[PDB]
């Protein structure tokens, strides 16, 4: 995250991150205690991968975290239907063993399409990760968080020669400095709506990062809430 | 349904007779006042319970 600030322990209890032949290299969230949703992007390959929920400073002890291993993948099966498009760029993580749910280990919501929608078109949501706070700089340590607005369709086409989906959205400022990067993919854009956090997108990519004129790109979660609730069922 | 979600704090469907059926997400339960989403489990999704 470039040109965000430090969450506080606990601020941000649905994210948590991923590590692998690459440490910290990407984020996702909780959508129950056996389940995690991230971008498809990150988990190419069956690499073996980790899972830690309640991770606040990645160098650090805490004693909230809360590690789990991979057992299966799910990533979208409409992604790389069509090569290098970052279209349908979503994933299911299937945990080991489930994780303990606590003031520091908590799901995000996840409403139906109608309503995450709806929350998307409130125009502003968060979005959380470990990713590098200089465009090809050094990741974070501690969680970093921003406040990202909504951009309208036709700028977010106007902005990039690569092509912007209807499973896409666009979102960030006209003058740049504020965006999520490299190592944010999978984390979750969120909408507040009267103290309860949604699910409304997952970050994907961009060019560069933070560049005036250029936005961070979005998977649209209101087109996958049926699949995400489909696959995750509990028994 | 239309102005301000039908007061409803999660959730509105437009019933009959111009009027609204409120619900919540998961690990909440309609409050009684039939518009507010009140917790039903111990760590509901999407709160901040550290503070
Ligand atoms: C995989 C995930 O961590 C990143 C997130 C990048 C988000 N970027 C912005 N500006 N919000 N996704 C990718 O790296 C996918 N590939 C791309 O974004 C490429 N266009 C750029 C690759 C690069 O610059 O390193
Ligand atoms: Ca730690």
């Amino acid at each position: 995250i470039v040109g965000g600030e430090d969450a506080k322990p606990g601020q941000f209890p649905w994210q948590v991150v991923l590590n692998g032949k690459v440490d910290a290299f990407c984020g996702g969230s909780i959508v129950n205690e056996k389940w995690i949703v991230t971008a498809a992007h990150c988990v190419e390959t069956g690499v073996k991968i980790t899972v830690v929920a309640g991770e606040h400073n990645i160098e650090e002890t805490e004693h909230t975290e809360q590690k789990r291993n991979v057992i299966r993948i799910i990533p979208h099966h409409n992604y790389n239907a069509a090569i290098n498009t970052y279209n349908h760029d979503i994933a299911l993580l299937e945990l080991d063993e489930p994780l303990v749910l606590n003031s520091y280990v908590t799901p995000i919501c996840i409403a139906d399409k109608e309503y995450t929608n709806i929350f998307l078109k409130f125009g502003s949501g968060y979005v959380s990760g470990w990713g590098r706070v200089f465009h090809k700089g050094r990741s974070a340590l501690v969680l970093q968080y921003l406040r990202v607005p909504l951009v309208d369709r036709a700028t977010c086409l106007r902005s990039t020669k690569f092509t912007i989906t209807n499973n896409m959205f666009c979102a960030g400022f006209h003058e740049g400095g504020r965006d999520s990067c490299q190592g944010d993919s999978g984390g979750p854009h969120v909408t507040e709506v009267e103290g309860t956090s949604f699910l409304t997108g997952i970050v994907s990519w961009g060019e560069e990062c933070a560049m005036k004129g250029k936005y961070g790109i979005y998977t649209k979660v209101s087109r996958y809430v049926n699949w995400i609730k489909e696959k995750t069922k509990l028994t | 349904c239309n102005i301000k979600n039908g007061r409803c704090e999660q959730f509105c469907k437009n019933s009959a007779d111009n009027k609204v059926v409120c619900s919540c997400t998961e690990g909440y339960r309609l409050a009684e006042n039939q518009k507010s989403c009140e917790p039903a489990v111990p760590f509901p999704c999407g709160r901040v319970s550290v503070s």
